């Protein structure tokens, strides 16, 4: 008899009843999308989008629903900020319920094709047996799939008849859905450049579509058919397990290094931002041209949008996680409520100290403040004996710019080192950490639970490739050797 | 002879090997 | 036919093997090994790491190394005729291409013998469960060598070609990721001394229970479809130590297969979770209890010190292009030490 | 008969080498700093290189 | 290819144990 | 009282392997 | 077996099973357009890693 | 100890789904082997 | 508008229920 | 529909029940400690 | 330039894979 594993086998000769089992497996996929929507549509806050997005509170679903248009609830809400009176039918609510109702219809059509698994269109004519044309199957497969390709480039995307995409400017300040004007040149190949997808799409449909007419029409090479056995429907499970676990591997990728497919609005920001302190250079850059345009520094800095603060902050970033710090990130540091401002360190010379900013390889980091040249003016010692840096023997001062703490100075020693470890973390801003008890420990994003899912999920779809591969290759002696 | 080329063979590596050893104590990374 | 003469020729029965997946193979494992060679014997890493790399500048075979490419690179692939080099051998040499090379050229190397070992399989006429058994050794491979630094900021941070090297990699783990805390890494290593352990029980026991074939006290010439060891008596055996034993043959091999390759396959998800620093690194509850309570201590929060330790002090030495400037009253440390 | 070649060859090759490094030709080939050339009179640091795109102007200085 | 294996790891081999030799003898 | 599961587990695997060896299927020769 | 309305539609499309093309039929085609896919991928790969400078991959 | 409470289902969850599987399928198959052993 | 929605959901009915018999 | 002939049985012998117990059960250990946090 | 490189790249490998082909033909008749 069959072993556990090899269960599912029984259903490998019966077209029927395959069909069967793959709409059982999407009703149960959409099933799951609907309710997960549902869920995160009951536990979402949208009363904040600049300080509470959605990439801060855990929801997974929804920026994917946000991504191709759906922003709007019935609740009369958007995640852009704005206030709708009549979404329609594709609102989010909308969007979980038809999925709900897919995966019923799908339900019962696999009930069906499980009851009547003998129809005659899996018949042979000439030998009464169970076949399937894989090739000519594939082709219509994929005249499908490249015209859907073609129509979603051509129409949703470029908003000739759809809303379009999820647009925002290189720092993710003003995100919105708009209309995607194709971008034929090669700088359509920027990951970065969303008119690409449009293109992409449209490029990629049409010549799907020519290749669907080849794949209908030419037969297979018998060279090809023997050798690539395509008499036996593993051998399309084992090459279909190939391109997922591909493009797998390359959703990991832009949604780690970013895309234009993976806005920061709605999945947070990356680790190589943090890296390379691209914020932070920004909010510098807009500080100085406001210094250029005769305004103070202080006034400079209240200029200075929550938003774009509250990016460089350390607790956004996706490489500060842990594997088993489950929820949100609200979870760990709370809700973000205020920006305090920008704190300028000082000596009394008057020296500009910065502090040592925590790197993400970092679980905690010695506070050291330094110069413009690098060099260590203050610190917090581990050791107070014979120490020469501390801020009660150096004497440092923190002045805040901007922000909720605008213009208030600190001369104590024990504030200014308070705000300097804080400081370390990046900018500071206020938290609420007694509506979820947090537990005062960094979580990831969506981004980076993403990402990691969907390299481990790539990773072991190529071991299902092998196997899968190797016993259609095998066939004849998957079951023991002669002499 | 097998056995005598095998044996000359075998004091030639031990000899060089024995080389590397003695620059372990000398030159570059002798810490001198 | 050509292609059928370039076939017949390919799979002729040579003394080594060759075939298409030698086409594939040969090259790139040639490469590969001889850029480890020539990288640990004349190339130095003074302008990535700076420290001493080859035994041209007196490094043992322990200390040795093809390190890896500046951090400044970041994921670049580093081609010889790439923007960074610029076709300059001696500037690639001392960018860190050697790195790039030996990874790429090593992984298409076994991408190649996996395709070896498949077509040997079906040439011979056998089932490829030697190719899945060495899908095991490549997910280590692709996961730490590849998914690993594509996670972090660039190549810098993967492990560097060489034994003292590969050392220093482990304790930046451990220091930094708490490695030895991820279950995943747990399987691992149950894997592993689960593997070491079958392969010496099962050694031992047909060994030890062989069936007298001949009259010398060597046993190793006295051996055909007889078995040449008593399986009723080792299932006896241990039965009656043990407490269970073998009855099966062929699940006894697929088991000593299954066991060392699973461990390495769990290892592997692990180590993409600490590409992206999806660590176990802590548990909250017993952080939180800590925090609160100054008299709980357990051997979990003992290695929570040690680690911060390794971090600082390596820190500064370990990442020369970060400028760590760590004074050396901020150091933590324990009193006298 | 077949050590005749190789005692014209093997030993040929061995000393190839070892010119390869008496010479100093190893250093220049692979840019390895020699025992007196990995601090200058003007630079006492190490020399990382910092430009990824420039690192050819950058190892010059 | 018996030739072209056995020299492609041989030669190379003696290459690299002449450089190394002299390796021995450089000083600081 | 994650101590309580804890426990559970333990004593469910000690009692899955007491059951392996002293309640196992007697292995018969052809 | 049940024959119905659509399986009867749907006929034609699944009867040319095992029908293949003599020897090589169509490979070398097959062939030209995979590698030219090769040479597309690896340019795209370039160009995300900055291997390839043509157009800043940075966010616009 | 401040845990997460999740645990415990999840735990819960986990073990007893497979270990009913297992048993569901043991069972039926010593019936099948019992019934295939009296008949021969 | 719904009237684009409707419409598809009553062509796809109608197609059921006639192929259904 | 007519009776389908791709039915078949599926066996479970007592050392794949304890060994699937003890796989449960030790995965059940391992990461309950990280379950709970 | 990076360009260029790319295509100088295609050419050497060009070079270096006709070779072994090649090869493998000419030991074939
Ligand atoms: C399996 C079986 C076979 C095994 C053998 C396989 C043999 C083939 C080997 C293939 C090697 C692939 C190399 C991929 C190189 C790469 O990744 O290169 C990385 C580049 C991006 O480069 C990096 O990008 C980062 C982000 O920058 C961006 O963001 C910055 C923010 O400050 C700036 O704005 C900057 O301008 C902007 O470019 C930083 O700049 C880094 O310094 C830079 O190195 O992406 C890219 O090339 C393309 C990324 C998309 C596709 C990726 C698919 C493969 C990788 C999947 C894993 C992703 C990570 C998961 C970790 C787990
Ligand atoms: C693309 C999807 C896909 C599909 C359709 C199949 C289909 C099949 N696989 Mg397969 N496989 C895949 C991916 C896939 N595989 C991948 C990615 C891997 C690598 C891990 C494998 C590894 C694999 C092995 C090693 C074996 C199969 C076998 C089989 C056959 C029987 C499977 C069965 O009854 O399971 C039975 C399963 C159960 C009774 C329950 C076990 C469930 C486990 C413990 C966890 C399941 C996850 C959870 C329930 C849901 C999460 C889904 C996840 C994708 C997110 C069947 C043809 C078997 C075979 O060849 O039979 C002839 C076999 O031995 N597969
Ligand atoms: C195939 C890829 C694809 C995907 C994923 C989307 C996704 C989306 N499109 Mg889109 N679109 C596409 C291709 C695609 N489109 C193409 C090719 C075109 C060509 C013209 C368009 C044109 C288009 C327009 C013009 C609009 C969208 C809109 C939308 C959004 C809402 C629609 C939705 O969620 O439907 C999900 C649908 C399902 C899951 C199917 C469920 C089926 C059930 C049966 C529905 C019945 C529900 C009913 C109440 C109950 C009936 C009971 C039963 C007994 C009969 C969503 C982001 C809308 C939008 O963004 O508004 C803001 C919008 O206005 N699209
Ligand atoms: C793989 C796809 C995927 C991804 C990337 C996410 C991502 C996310 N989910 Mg989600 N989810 C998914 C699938 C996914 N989900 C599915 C399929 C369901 C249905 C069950 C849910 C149901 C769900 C809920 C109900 C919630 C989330 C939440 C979240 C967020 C935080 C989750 C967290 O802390 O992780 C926790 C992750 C772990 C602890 C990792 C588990 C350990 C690994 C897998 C090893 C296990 C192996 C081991 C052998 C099995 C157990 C042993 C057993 C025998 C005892 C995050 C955005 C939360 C959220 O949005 O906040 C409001 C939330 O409350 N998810
Ligand atoms: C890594 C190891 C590995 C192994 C052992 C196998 C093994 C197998 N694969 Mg396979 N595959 C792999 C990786 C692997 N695959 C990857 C990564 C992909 C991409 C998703 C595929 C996609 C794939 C498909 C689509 C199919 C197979 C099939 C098969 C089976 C037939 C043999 C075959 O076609 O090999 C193919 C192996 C190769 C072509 C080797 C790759 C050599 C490339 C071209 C080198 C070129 C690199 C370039 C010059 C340099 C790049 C530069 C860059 C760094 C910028 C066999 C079981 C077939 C099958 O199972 O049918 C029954 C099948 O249809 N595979
Ligand atoms: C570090 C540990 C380790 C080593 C040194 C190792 C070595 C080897 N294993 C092989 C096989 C196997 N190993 C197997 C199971 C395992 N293998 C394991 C781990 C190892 N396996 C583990 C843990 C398991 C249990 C799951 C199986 C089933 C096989 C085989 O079938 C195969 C064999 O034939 O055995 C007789 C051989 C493959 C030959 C080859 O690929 O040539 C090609 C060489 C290439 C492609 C060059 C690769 C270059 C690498 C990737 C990077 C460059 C490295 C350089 C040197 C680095 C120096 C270090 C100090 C860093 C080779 C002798
Ligand atoms: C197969 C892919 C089809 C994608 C259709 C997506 C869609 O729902 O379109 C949605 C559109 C418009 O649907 C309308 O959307 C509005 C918001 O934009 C409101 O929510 C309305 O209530 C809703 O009816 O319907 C179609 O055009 C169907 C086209 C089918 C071809
Ligand atoms: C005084 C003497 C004391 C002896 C020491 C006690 C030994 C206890 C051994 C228990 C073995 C249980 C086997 C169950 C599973 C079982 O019953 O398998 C029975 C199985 C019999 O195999 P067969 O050859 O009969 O299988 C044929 C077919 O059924 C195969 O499908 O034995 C093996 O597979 C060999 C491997 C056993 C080695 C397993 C080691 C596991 C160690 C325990 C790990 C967890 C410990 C956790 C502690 C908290
Ligand atoms: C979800 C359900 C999972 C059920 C698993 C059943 C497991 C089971 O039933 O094994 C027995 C099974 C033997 O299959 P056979 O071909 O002998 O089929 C006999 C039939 O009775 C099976 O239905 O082996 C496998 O299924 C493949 C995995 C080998 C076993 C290795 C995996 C288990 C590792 C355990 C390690 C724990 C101790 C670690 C100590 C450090
Ligand atoms: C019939 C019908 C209907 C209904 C429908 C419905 C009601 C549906 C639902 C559906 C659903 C509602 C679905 C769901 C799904 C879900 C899923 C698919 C999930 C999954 C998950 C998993 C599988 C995991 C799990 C876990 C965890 C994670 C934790 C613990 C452990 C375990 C493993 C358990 C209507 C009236 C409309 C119409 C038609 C008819
Ligand atoms: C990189 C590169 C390349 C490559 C090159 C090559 C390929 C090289 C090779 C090299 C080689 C190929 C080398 C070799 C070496 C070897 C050695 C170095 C050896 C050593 C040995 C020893 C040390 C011994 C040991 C032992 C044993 C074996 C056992 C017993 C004991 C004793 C100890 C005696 C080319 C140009 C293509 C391109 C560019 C880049
Ligand atoms: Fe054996």
């Amino acid at each position: 008899a069959l072993p556990w594993y090899r269960v599912h086998t029984v259903v490998l000769n019966d077209p029927g009843r395959l069909i069967s089992v793959h709409l059982m497996h999407t009703a149960l996929v959409s099933g799951w999308a609907g309710s997960m929507a549902l869920y995160e549509l009951a536990v979402f806050d949208p009363s904040d989008p600049v300080l509470n997005p959605m990439w801060r509170q855990g929801m997974f679903v929804m920026p994917f629903m946000a991504r191709l248009g759906v922003t709007d609830s019935w609740g009369g809400w958007s995640i852009t900020g704005e206030s709708v009176s009549n979404p329609g039918l594709w609102s989010f609510e909308g969007v979980a319920l038809t999925h709900i109702v897919l995966s019923g219809l799908l339900f019962l059509a696999s009930i069906w094709h499980w009851v009547y698994w003998d129809l005659d269109l899996f018949r042979d004519p000439r030998t009464l047996e169970p076949a399937l044309d894989l090739p000519k199957v594939f082709g219509i497969h994929l005249v499908l799939s490249s015209l859907l390709c073609f129509g979603f480039g051509a129409f949703h995307v470029t908003g000739l008849f759809g809303p379009g995409i999820w647009i925002s400017d290189a720092y993710g300040l003003t995100g919105r859905i708009q209309s995607v004007a194709p971008a034929w040149g090669p700088e359509g190949f920027n990951p970065f450049n969303p008119g690409g997808i449009a293109s992409h799409h449209i490029a990629a449909g049409t010549v799907g579509i020519l290749a669907g007419v080849f794949h209908l029409n030419v037969r297979p090479p018998q060279r090809l058919y023997r050798a690539l056995r395509m008499g036996n429907i593993e051998t399309v499970l084992s090459s279909s397990i190939a391109a997922v676990f591909f493009a797998s591997f390359v959703v990991s990728g832009t949604m780690w290094y970013g895309a234009a497919s993976t806005p920061i609005e709605l999945f947070g920001p990356t680790r190589y931002q943090w890296d390379s302190g691209y914020f932070q250079q920004e909010i510098e850059k807009r500080v100085e041209e406001s210094l250029s345009n005769g305004l103070s520094l202080p006034e400079a800095w209240s200029n200075i949008p929550d938003k774009l603060a509250f990016y460089d902050y350390i607790g956004n970033n996706p490489a500060k996680g842990g594997l088993f710090r489950a929820g949100p990130m609200n979870k760990g540091d709370g809700i973000a409520e205020a920006w305090l401002g920008h704190p300028v360190f000082q000596d009394k010379e008057g020296h500009e100290l910065i502090v040592r900013r925590m790197p993400a390889f970092f679980e905690n980091f010695p506070i050291i403040l330094v110069d413009k040249d690098g060099i260590i003016r203050a610190d917090i010692p581990f050791r107070r004996a014979e120490s020469k840096y501390s801020i009660e023997q150096v004497g440092v001062t923190c002045s805040f710019y901007g922000g909720k703490l605008n213009n208030q100075s600190f001369k104590d020693a024990s504030t200014v080192k308070k705000y300097a470890r804080k400081a370390q973390f990046g900018e500071v801003f206020e938290f609420d950490r007694t509506i979820l008890d947090s537990d005062g420990v960094f979580r990831s994003s969506p981004r980076g639970w993403f990402t990691f899912g969907h390299a481990n999920f790539a990773l072991l779809f190529f071991f299902g490739h092998l196997w899968h591969g190797s016993r259609t290759l095998f066939r004849d002696v998957f079951a023991g050797i002669g002499a | 002879p097998l056995w005598l080329v095998v044996t000359f063979g075998g004091i030639v590596v031990l000899t060089v090997l024995g080389i590397f050893i003695y620059g372990s104590y000398s030159g570059l990374g002798s810490s001198l | 036919g050509w292609f059928d003469l370039l076939d017949d020729w390919l799979k002729r029965d040579r003394f080594v093997f060759i075939g298409w997946s030698g086409i594939l193979l040969f090259p790139c494992a040639y490469l590969a090994l001889g850029a480890w060679f020539t990288g640990t014997t004349f190339v130095s890493s003074w302008y990535t790491h700076g420290l001493a790399s080859s035994y041209l500048e007196g490094c043992n075979f322990l200390t040795a190394a093809v390190s890896s490419p500046a951090n400044s690179m970041g994921h670049s692939l580093l081609f010889l005729w790439g923007p960074e080099a610029q076709g300059d051998f001696t500037r690639w040499c001392q960018i860190g291409g050697l790195w790039t090379f030996t990874a790429l050229h090593g992984s298409f190397g076994l991408i190649g013998f996996c395709l070896r070992q498949f077509e040997i399989a079906r040439l011979v006429g056998l089932r490829p469960y030697n190719a899945i058994a060495f899908s095991g050794p490549i997910a280590v491979f692709v996961s730490v060598f590849l998914l690993y630094p594509l996670g972090q900021a660039s190549w810098f941070f993967a492990p560097s070609f060489g034994v003292a090297a590969i050392f220093r990699f482990l304790l930046f783990l451990q220091g930094f990721h708490n490695w030895t805390l991820n279950p995943f890494h747990m399987m691992g290593v149950a894997g592993i001394l689960g593997g070491a352990l079958l392969c010496a029980i099962h050694g031992a026991t047909v060994e030890n229970t062989l069936f007298e074939d001949g009259e010398a006290s060597d046993t190793f010439r006295a051996f055909q479809s007889e078995e040449t060891y008593s399986m009723v008596t080792a299932n006896r055996f241990w039965s009656q130590i043990f407490g269970v034993a073998f009855a099966n043959k062929r699940w006894l091999h697929f088991f000593l297969l299954f066991v060392p390759v699973t461990g390495l396959w769990v290892s592997s998800i692990g180590i993409v979770g600490l590409a992206l620093n999806l660590r176990a690194y802590d548990f909250v509850s017993q952080e939180i209890r800590a925090a609160e309570d100054p008299e709980f201590e357990t051997f979990y929060t003992k290695n929570i010190l040690l680690n911060e330790g390794i971090r600082a002090w390596m820190a500064a030495q370990d990442q020369p292009h970060e400028n760590f400037v760590f004074p050396e009253e901020v150091l933590p440390r324990g009193n006298a030490l | 008969r077949y050590w005749v070649i190789h005692s014209i060859t093997i030993p040929s090759l061995f000393i190839a080498g070892w010119l390869f490094v008496s010479t100093g030709l190893a250093y220049d080939v692979f840019g390895t700093p020699r025992p007196n050339e990995y601090f200058s009179e003007n630079r006492q640091q190490v020399p990382l290189i910092n430009d990824r795109f420039n690192a050819r102007e950058e190892l010059d200085d | 290819f018996r030739w072209l294996a056995i020299h492609g790891l041989a030669i190379p081999t003696v290459f690299f144990f002449g450089a190394i030799t002299a390796m021995q003898f450089i000083q600081r | 009282m994650e101590a309580l599961v804890y426990v559970f587990l333990l004593i469910g695997t000690l009692v899955v392997i007491f059951f392996a060896i002293f309640f196992r299927d007697p292995p018969r020769i052809a | 077996a049940l024959k119905t309305r659509l399986g009867e539609l749907l006929r034609p499309l699944n009867s040319q099973y095992g029908k293949v093309a003599p020897g090589w039929g169509t490979t070398p085609i097959m062939g030209i357009f995979m590698a030219l896919f090769l040479l597309f991928l690896i340019i795209i790969l370039q160009i995300y890693n900055s291997s390839l400078i043509l157009l800043d991959i940075s966010w616009t | 100890m401040v845990v997460q409470e999740g645990g415990y289902l999840a735990v819960l969850l986990g073990v007893l789904f497979p270990v009913a599987f297992l048993i569901i399928l043991y069972i039926q198959s010593e019936a099948r082997n019992a019934g295939m052993r009296e008949a021969a | 508008w719904f009237a684009v929605s409707a419409v598809a959901l009553v062509v796809v009915a109608a197609v059921l229920v006639a192929v259904a018999a | 529909s007519g009776i389908n002939p791709n039915k078949q049985p599926v066996e479970l012998n007592r050392t794949s029940l304890f060994w699937g117990l003890l796989l449960i059960f030790v995965l059940a250990v391992l990461f309950s400690s990280y379950f709970f946090n | 330039p990076s360009l260029a490189a790319f295509f100088w790249s295609l050419i050497w490998a060009a070079v270096l894979v006709i070779l072994p082909i090649t090869g493998a033909i000419i030991w074939v008749s």
